[PDB]
């Protein structure tokens, strides 16, 4: 989180962060629309810096790496996906993700024109 | 780009038979032609095949495969890193 907002300040761009408690509560209030507001509020703050801390609640919260008996698919992060296609043109808005866990993340999310750049953040060193 | 030792082995084994194989045809239909035609003037020219070409090795690898799967591959890369040397003291310095 840290270093998605330094990224921000180095470029003086807005920092909007949505935790993974909002991301539950969409998927739990069955309300994933929200997402759609959250992008146009990334629009209207462009140039943004658009970052999805802890990305992976969600498939955490059904059933962890077992899940259900369903895919990596759900609402939140289908919405997401939808979004970040339709949200090429902007370019202002760049979308950053965190997970610590990226076995369970959904794999629609690392394709083309999705969260492509995969980073480590390893432990710090001495 | 991955044949393994033993697939390099096997597209070397089919060339050979491939040629074998068409040396004594070859052979095998020329003694026809002088059985059925006697010559006047016996003239051996020697082998037709004396030694492997590029047809008989591009024949062969048509054929080549890859034994080895690339995840068995990313199974004994997890075990070598699974022998991992920690992640800490790779900068290990002595107090000087």
């Amino acid at each position: 989180t840290l270093l998605a907002k330094a990224i921000a300040n180095e470029c003086q761009a807005n920092f909007i962060s949505i935790k993974g408690p909002e991301l539950l509560t969409m998927w739990f209030g069955e309300s994933e629309a929200n997402v759609r507001e959250i992008f146009d509020k990334a629009r209207q703050a462009a140039p943004c810096v658009l970052f999805f801390d802890e990305l992976d609640s969600i498939a955490k919260a059904r059933g962890g790496n077992i899940g259900d008996g369903g895919g990596a698919a759900d609402r939140v992060i289908n919405q997401i996906l939808t979004e970040m296609d339709g949200m090429s043109t902007k370019k202002n808005v760049f979308i950053i993700g965190a997970t610590n866990r990226p076995d369970i993340i959904d794999p629609a999310i690392l394709r083309p024109g999705r969260l492509d750049q995969l980073i480590y953040i390893p432990l710090p060193d001495e | 780009n991955g044949f393994s030792g033993a697939d390099l082995t096997e597209i070397c084994q089919r060339a050979c038979k491939l040629a074998i194989r068409e040396s004594i045809e070859s052979e095998i239909r020329r003694e026809r032609q002088t059985q059925t035609n006697p010559s006047a003037m016996e003239v051996e020219e020697d082998d037709p095949v004396p030694e492997i070409r590029r047809d008989h090795f591009e024949e062969a690898m048509r054929f080549a495969r890859r034994s080895v799967s690339d995840n068995d591959i990313r199974k004994y890369e997890m075990f070598a890193q699974t022998l991992q040397q920690s992640r800490g003291f790779g900068s290990f310095r002595f107090p000087s």
